[PDB]
RNA sequence: AAUUAUUGCUCUUCAACGAGGAAUUCCUAGUAAGCGCAAGUCAUCAGCUUGCGUUGAUUACGUCCCUGCCCUUUCACAC
């Protein structure tokens, strides 16, 4: 299946995430208005692109 | 018919400078052979983190790249490959040795593939960067996405570790095994250790999503 | 074995192919294409290899009944390979086709 | 594939040591080292 | 008295001194040509002040560099810094300010450590 | 039609170590193996269900958990199976206390549990066991986790009763051409299959009826041999 | 326990489900 | 004169080893790690101690999710 590319518009704070896991909000590059909340393992900042294998799942707190 | 003349006398220096050094002023090339232009990062989301925009002559830049969090993305990617080749203990600090290994590796890559070896390195890194990973939850594992910087870091680490493993206890040397690893990784041929590890991590992530 | 060295460096072996169990009497490089190595052995099978991935033969040419010990590339046509064998038949192969049987 | 018989000792004791006269002499050197170190420490304590 | 310029380059314990005077194109380091600067693997670091701006900028000058201290890497960086700074200073003293500004822009765009010394002093946290 | 190989002389197939990451194989991990050495008074002995009930009760550990005979008989079954002689089988032991043991396929486990117990005591205290003919280490204690030593392209399953029943030959056929198989078998009396949940891809079942660990290893090995035409 | 905001989402789920069912 | 293997070669014979298990500890830039050189400074040190330069990275630079520790709950505008 094709993969989706989504740009990080904001690194969410005070999430309660597990250490090393960062919760972010990303806006789709294909449709530039749709947004989704995701979990990121690496060091992430704003305005970098994530490659999402699935575009439909909404992320939850990992704890 | 428009022409600009900026050289009004042919230049001859009293000290003799070799001719390949003399053509080196028209374009900056890696080891005076490989061109940083027509080099494209095929995978977007990695354009900012695999940087080839600024040409260099050799892969020994002494800049500070550890002072800031994302300063290491501004580092040239051949320099990062060399820095990851200084790993594994026995050759800690032997950067000239690692630069020599990269030079021979790029020669082998260009001889075998008839391509620009910088492009082969870029394609290898963009292919071997995993796109999804897992993390343990206190033993549940939950699938998460992975940042582009971690993708580049893990790609470089996987390529260098695979090269070391292939070179250990074998006739083949680190330069030959790294050239083979980069060629197979740019091809995506699944023979390479790094592509196998990337597929393994992505498969485990697909399971645990 | 087919061992590909640097032309002026006997210490460094860039490639080593286990082409056959039988002796390989012919190793030639494709004249038009720098990526192709043609090896003829006593398997009575000639094999075209890519220099990049040399784990499997890119093409296997068969149909010789005895001892191919010479091959050649036609200059204008890079798809043609000629194999000469001890049964007396020079077989011309088109590599774009199946290649199991000569044209 | 070939089969190899393992080399192991019945009634194995990790504490106990595994020609023989040389081994006895080496144990005697170990005893000499312990006694010399202990007497050195005792003499130093008495001196202080 | 010919027009001449003296400049310094540093990297750790290494120190290079460049004298750039009016001349014909002799570029010598430690009484030896620039094309013998060792190591081979790092010679282009010494070459790159020449290659960034062109050999025509060096067509009318003589550069003489004396280097002490440090090791091979430190000495190479000291050489290239001293040569770049000597070019900028000679083109500001006896050639035009526009030439000086263009040289400084080229050197700054490539690598500022050609011009300004890289001092890795400790930072307590 | 096709030329014969130059030599039809039969040759011993290569023995597989953890240094070989590439070669397709079958791997069995006997997990939760009860292999613990304890000191009496002075005799170091491997803890036993039959001979050490008083010591187990004094230390508080249940006597039914001290079963190294299961590991012994599973080692006998695996190493005597024809896939091992063909050279396509590797064995790891994952003890309940966290020790990981690599078994060279060329080792001959003693057929009697007394000699097996002595060998396990010396292995657990000396970290390696060599051979009499050549000094090659036939048994080794290696660093955890197992996934460092496992082949790079490997499919991981746990043999479990609750999982759906599969056919081993069809599973091994459905495997890829370059991919190896790793099977986690609980070498324990009565537990539940959390021992390898951090490693495995999936859990599979061999039969509707409950099986012993040796029978499970034998069934999966026989399916592997009929799938790979070893016989 | 839950963070602030997660309680808001679960309350929104429950309440809006009840409201939509009643409507 | 091979009894003294004169000795030579090979086999046999005896011990260890091929980068170090579980546990556990330390560590964020000229830092980890490598390399040598000198000094011997009223305590300390030569079963070594200290200094000096030369090569010189990987990864994090986030977060309170866990494990701890700490702290609070008692000038305008806005809250």
């Amino acid at each position: 299946t094709p993969v989706t590319l989504a740009k990080v518009i904001k690194v969410l704070g005070r999430t309660g995430s597990r250490g090393g896991v960062t919760q972010v909000r990303v806006e789709f590059l294909e449709d530039t208005s749709r947004t989704i909340v995701r979990n990121v393992k690496g060091p992430v900042r704003e305005n970098d692109i994530l490659v999402l294998m699935e575009s439909e799942r909404e992320a939850r707190r990992l704890r | 018919d428009f022409e600009v003349v900026e050289e009004f006398t042919p230049v001859v220096l009293a000290t003799p400078i070799p001719e390949e050094v003399q053509q080196a002023q028209t374009e900056i090339k890696l080891f005076n052979k490989w061109s940083f232009e027509e080099v494209e990062v095929k995978d977007a989301s990695l354009v900012d983190y695999v940087q080839v925009r600024q040409p260099i002559f050799v892969a020994h830049t002494a800049g500070r790249y550890a002072n800031k969090r994302f300063r290491k993305a501004q580092c040239p990617i051949i320099e990062r490959l060399t820095n990851s080749l200084m790993m594994n203990g026995r050759n800690n600090g032997k950067k000239l040795k690692a630069v020599r290994i990269i030079k021979h590796t790029l020669d082998i890559i260009n001889v075998l593939t008839d391509q620009n070896p910088i492009q082969v390195v870029v394609d290898a890194i963009t292919n071997t960067g995993p796109r999804e990973d897992t993390t343990r939850v206190g033993a549940r594992r939950q699938a998460v996405d992975v940042s582009p910087l971690r993708r580049v870091n893990q790609a470089i680490a996987l390529l260098t570790i695979g090269a070391r493993e292939a070179a250990f206890r074998n006739i083949k040397t680190i330069a030959e095994t790294l050239a083979e690893e980069l060629i197979n990784a740019a091809k995506g041929s699944s023979t390479s250790y790094a592509i196998k590890k990337k597929d393994e991590l992505e498969r485990v992530a697909k399971s645990n999503r | 074995l087919v061992s590909v060295y640097d032309s002026y460096n006997p210490r460094t072996i860039l490639l080593s192919i286990n082409a056959s169990t039988h002796p390989t009497h012919v190793t030639k490089f494709h004249t038009q294409d720098n990526k192709i190595l043609a090896t003829a052995s006593d398997d009575r099978v000639t094999r075209l290899w890519d220099i990049s991935n040399a784990y499997e033969p890119q093409l296997e040419l068969t149909g010789a009944t005895d001892y191919v010990r010479t091959l050649s590339f036609i200059p204008a046509a890079p798809h043609l390979v000629a194999t000469g064998s001890y049964d007396g038949l020079i077989r011309l192969y088109d590599t774009r086709s199946s290649g199991s049987t000569p044209i | 594939i070939p089969t190899h018989a393992p080399k192991y000792e019945e009634n194995f004791n990790p504490d106990k040591k595994s020609d023989r006269t040389r081994s006895e002499i080496n144990k005697m050197k170990a005893q000499l080292k312990k006694e010399r170190k202990f007497t050195m420490k005792e003499i130093r304590k008495d001196a202080k | 008295a010919v027009p001449s310029v003296q400049t310094f380059g540093k990297k750790k314990s290494a120190t290079a001194v460049a004298h750039v005077k009016a001349g014909k194109g002799l570029i010598k380091v430690n009484g030896s040509p620039i094309t013998l600067v060792e190591p081979e693997i790092l010679r282009f670091k010494v070459y790159e002040p020449l290659l960034l701006v062109g050999l025509d900028k060096f067509s009318n000058i003589d550069i003489r560099v004396r280097v002490t201290g440090g090791g091979h890497v430190s000495q190479v960086y000291a050489i290239r810094q001293a040569i770049a700074k000597g070019l900028v200073a000679y083109h500001q003293k006896y050639v035009d300010e526009q030439s000086k500004n263009e040289l400084k822009k080229a050197f700054t765009s490539y690598d500022r450590t050609l011009l300004i010394a890289d001092s890795r002093r400790p930072e307590p946290k | 039609q096709k030329a014969l190989p130059a030599s039809l002389v039969p040759q011993a197939p290569p023995v597989l170590t953890s240094k070989d990451k590439i070669t397709k194989r079958m791997i069995v991990v006997l997990a939760m193996a009860s292999l613990e050495t304890h000191k009496i008074s002075d005799k170091y002995v491997l803890l036993n269900c039959d001979d050490h009930q008083g010591l187990l009760k004094k230390m508080g550990r249940d006597i039914s958990e001290a079963r190294p005979d299961i590991t012994h008989q599973c080692l006998l079954t695996l190493l005597d199976s024809p896939i091992n002689k063909a050279g396509k089988l590797q064995v790891y032991i994952q003890t309940s206390r966290g020790i990981l043991i690599e078994v060279n396929p060329t080792v001959r486990i003693p057929r009697t549990f007394k000699r097996f117990s002595g060998l396990m005591v010396q292995l657990l205290h000396k970290l390696s066991i060599r051979s009499v003919n050549s000094e090659e280490k036939l048994l080794k204690v290696i660093k955890n986790p197992i996934t460092d030593h496992l082949p790079t392209k490997c499919r991981k399953v746990t043999l479990s009763f609750d999982a759906p029943v599969i056919r081993v030959q069809d599973y091994i056929e459905k495997l890829d051409d370059d991919e190896s198989i790793c099977v986690f078998v609980g070498a324990m009396a009565r537990g539940k299959d959390n021992f390898a949940d951090e490693y495995v891809d999936e859990k599979v079942g061999l039969s509707n009826y409950p099986l012993s660990a040796s029978v499970a290893c034998s069934k999966f090995c026989h399916g592997a041999e009929d799938a790979w035409n070893i016989l | 326990s839950l963070k602030a905001g997660e309680r808001l989402m679960e309350a929104l789920d429950l309440g809006i489900a009840e409201i939509e069912g009643l409507e």
